[PDB]
RNA sequence: GAUUACCCCUUCUACCUUUUGCAUAAUGGUUUAACCAGAAAAAAUCUAACAAAGAGAACUUUAGCUAGAUACCCCGAAACCA
């Protein structure tokens, strides 16, 4: 391929005695010495710079500094406290789908989408999940069924165009660093633990089937949904007399962290075996 | 019968491979045994020397921790006082006689406690140096393919004899596959040697192949290098360390 | 500012910077206008009107300002309802 | 500077520091030798890796990330406290 090659037969052996770093990859290092950089180094003469001892960063002189002048005003207020969806275009849903990394085959959760790295979540940062907006509304073309812990209406409107199923889920911070990293978890060797019902604050987001939030009641799926195809005007596709329904159909228990796995389990990598318990105690502190 | 070497990895549409001849290392005069089929990718990389030198100096530079320390002013032994007093006396104001300027004073700046260098190169550049490090080898000529590795006998003047008579260069160095798997001739007909040496093929590495004029490889050694380096073009960016479980990847 | 900690020998930060200002990730800072809460009986409607409104700082201050805070506050933040969400992406800007 | 020629001729206000300005009659030093004073990587620029992603774990991402390289002195009080 590389004619370089080529002029590497005529050229002496590669050895450690030739190595030329890329030019201008060093800059050269100055040292104050000789009639240049010595006789003041640089440093200026006399004042407090060549002691090196002038003020702090915010010191104006006396006069009242700059960045305390100005009022305080709740701005970076409970920063610490709001929670954060990290985004999802539909653009970049279809592109993952497209190239093949998620497969809409298979029921697709928020572990799926972190496996291809199309988003990447940190609990630790009060990041709760990812979240659903319309950027590709047009283009997409899909049949998938999503759950996000967010989502828009022109985003469910698409999804249903094409006939799939969103449902809104709610994760507690250690549940969401759980899904985000399940096998790291597995290896820490501890129980499945149990998902939280959501802060009072988040619960009314998630009884609506407007929302289509999994807490909500199911009997107004038929309905709320069917609204939707009213306002965007497209004909509902029929998802019983799809072939794939049983995978449509597929959802979580409230107190469920994955699929067909159970809150209490534990898995054990080594001899590929699952573990569970039969304490009276324990399944009752687990089912509940 | 030849030996012929067939690549197991995709050769990309538009590359065809690289070939070199497959030596024996038992006759002094079976110069060509087989023909090997070598991945166009990991052998006939674009060569570069900027990356070799990067790595070159990686090598060097990461392991080193230097010892040396020097007594700053504040930790010479003693002299907490004042020589004499500031004024009156007609000499230059001092403060401990520890100080700098005097005779046994401190250091002033010098060298300061045990340093490390220890900078970590992004996986890809170490391995695209290695890569080019292969080609380099082979696009110069300096590159030979062996297969067995059954020596004759264990008498080193064997292998001596043996780099003279295919002009090998003044100094060699020849990988094996595994550690274990080793056989005895070899290991012994080496390991009395200085110009020659012998590694097992996870300690190849970048400053001993510019260190020896002339690299020899066993032929299920290149079946492992050309699999493991081929494998960073299609990885993802690592999720977790590695060594924990993946789909795949053991 | 201290520029090596102590006990984690990390860069800190001003926090009477965090309570006053704003920053977006375009790198323009945001900050009220001095004596906005002060004296209103005495000042017209019109410079109440000025007092009241939310302001962007020059080069030489954001720069300042940003010497101050770690890398914690110049990090890319997506709340839910975030009002200012819609402000953190810079349009049609040829220098 | 030159000269056949050492001078003799002819031309030139020691050196640092400090200042608006020093041949200054401002400071410093007899002379020799050995010691005797610029350290940091937030942002930036430069050179490369891989790229809608990048990092050998946790992070950051509207061309970004990761790595290297570029940076910030020496001697002096009177004091104060056990
Ligand atoms: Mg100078
Ligand atoms: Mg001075
Ligand atoms: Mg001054
Ligand atoms: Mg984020
Ligand atoms: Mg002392
Ligand atoms: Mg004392
Ligand atoms: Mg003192
Ligand atoms: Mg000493
Ligand atoms: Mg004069
Ligand atoms: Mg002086
Ligand atoms: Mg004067
Ligand atoms: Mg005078
Ligand atoms: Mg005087
Ligand atoms: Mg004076
Ligand atoms: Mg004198
Ligand atoms: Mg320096
Ligand atoms: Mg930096
Ligand atoms: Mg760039
Ligand atoms: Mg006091
Ligand atoms: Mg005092």
């Amino acid at each position: 391929g590389p004619r370089a090659l080529d002029l590497l037969r005529a050229l002496p052996r590669v050895s450690l005695a030739n190595l030329k770093p890329n030019p201008g990859s060093r800059k050269p290092e100055r040292r104050p010495r000789g009639r240049r950089r010595g006789r003041k180094c640089g440093r200026g003469h006399k004042g407090e710079r060549q002691r090196g001892t002038r003020p702090r960063l915010g010191f104006e002189g006396g006069q009242t500094p700059f960045y305390l002048r100005i009022p305080k005003y709740g701005f970076n207020e409970g920063h610490s406290f709001r929670h954060q969806y990290q985004p999802l275009s539909l653009n970049r849903l279809q592109y993952l789908i497209d190239l093949g990394r998620v497969d809409p085959t298979q029921p697709i959760d928020l572990t799926q989408l972190v496996n291809g790295r199309g988003v990447t979540i940190q609990p630790s940062k009060r990041d709760y999940g990812v979240q659903l907006v319309e950027e590709g509304a047009d283009t997409f073309k899909a049949k998938v069924n999503i759950e996000v812990q967010m989502a828009s209406e022109l985003a469910i409107a698409a999804i249903e165009k094409n006939g799939g199923v969103v449902t809104t889920a709610f994760y507690d911070p250690r549940s969401l660093e759980i899904l985000c990293k399940p096998v790291p978890f597995f290896l820490r060797g501890q129980p499945i633990p149990k998902r939280m019902l959501p802060p009072e604050a988040l619960v009314p987001y998630y009884t609506d089937a407007k929302n289509r939030g999994y807490l909500a009641d199911p009997a107004r799926f038929p309905e709320a949904r069917l609204e939707l195809a009213r306002k965007y005007g497209y004909v509902l596709p029929d998802i019983t007399k799809d072939e794939l329904f049983k995978m449509l159909s597929t959802r979580k228990d409230p107190r469920q962290i994955f699929f067909g796995l159970a809150p209490g389990w534990v898995v054990n990598m080594a001899d590929k075996k699952i573990l569970k318990p039969t304490d009276e105690n324990l399944l009752k502190y687990y089912s509940s | 019968p030849p030996v012929l070497r067939k690549c197991e990895l995709p050769v990309p549409a538009h590359r065809r491979p690289v070939q070199a001849w497959i030596e024996s290392l038992r006759g002094y005069e079976q110069e060509r045994v087989g023909l090997t089929e070598l991945h166009p990718d990991v052998f006939s990389t674009a060569p570069r020397l900027d990356i070799l030198h990067q790595v070159a100096i990686w090598q060097k530079n990461f392991k080193r921790i230097s010892y040396a320390k020097t007594k700053t002013r504040a930790e010479v032994r003693g002299g907490g006082r004042k020589p004499w007093v500031q004024k009156g006396s007609g000499r230059a104001r001092h403060g401990s006689i520890r100080s700098p300027i005097w005779r046994g004073g401190g250091v002033a700046h010098g060298p300061r406690g045990p340093t490390s260098y220890y900078y970590m190169l992004p996986m890809k550049v170490r391995v695209q140096g290695l890569k080019v490090a292969l080609t380099v080898k082979l696009a110069q000529d300096d590159l030979h393919i062996v297969d067995s590795l059954e020596l004759p006998t264990a008498d080193p003047q064997y292998l001596i004899e043996l780099a003279r008579y295919r002009r090998w260069g003044d100094s060699v160095l020849l990988v094996d596959l595994e550690h274990e798997d080793m056989p005895q001739n070899v290991v012994a007909a080496t390991s009395g040697l200085k110009t020659f040496n012998l590694v097992p093929a996870v300690g190849l590495n970048v400053h001993s192949m510019l260190k020896h004029q002339t690299l020899v490889l066993t032929l299920p050694t290149v079946a492992f290098l050309e699999e493991k380096l081929l494998w960073h073009n299609s990885r993802y960016t690592p999720l977790y360390p590695f060594r924990l479980p993946y789909c795949d990847f053991p | 500012v201290t520029y090596f900690s102590s006990r984690k020998g990390k860069r800190k930060t001003v926090k009477a910077v965090i309570y006053r200002f704003l920053r977006l990730h375009s790198g323009l800072w945001l900050r009220r206008k001095a004596g906005y809460k002060k004296k209103l009986w005495k000042k017209t409607a019109a410079r109440k009107r000025r007092l009241r409104e939310f302001v962007f700082c020059n080069k030489t201050q954001s720069k300042l300002l940003d010497k101050m805070t770690t890398s914690f506050w110049k990090r890319r933040n997506w709340y839910a309802d975030d009002p200012y969400q819609k402000y953190q992406d810079r349009t049609n800007l040829k220098v």
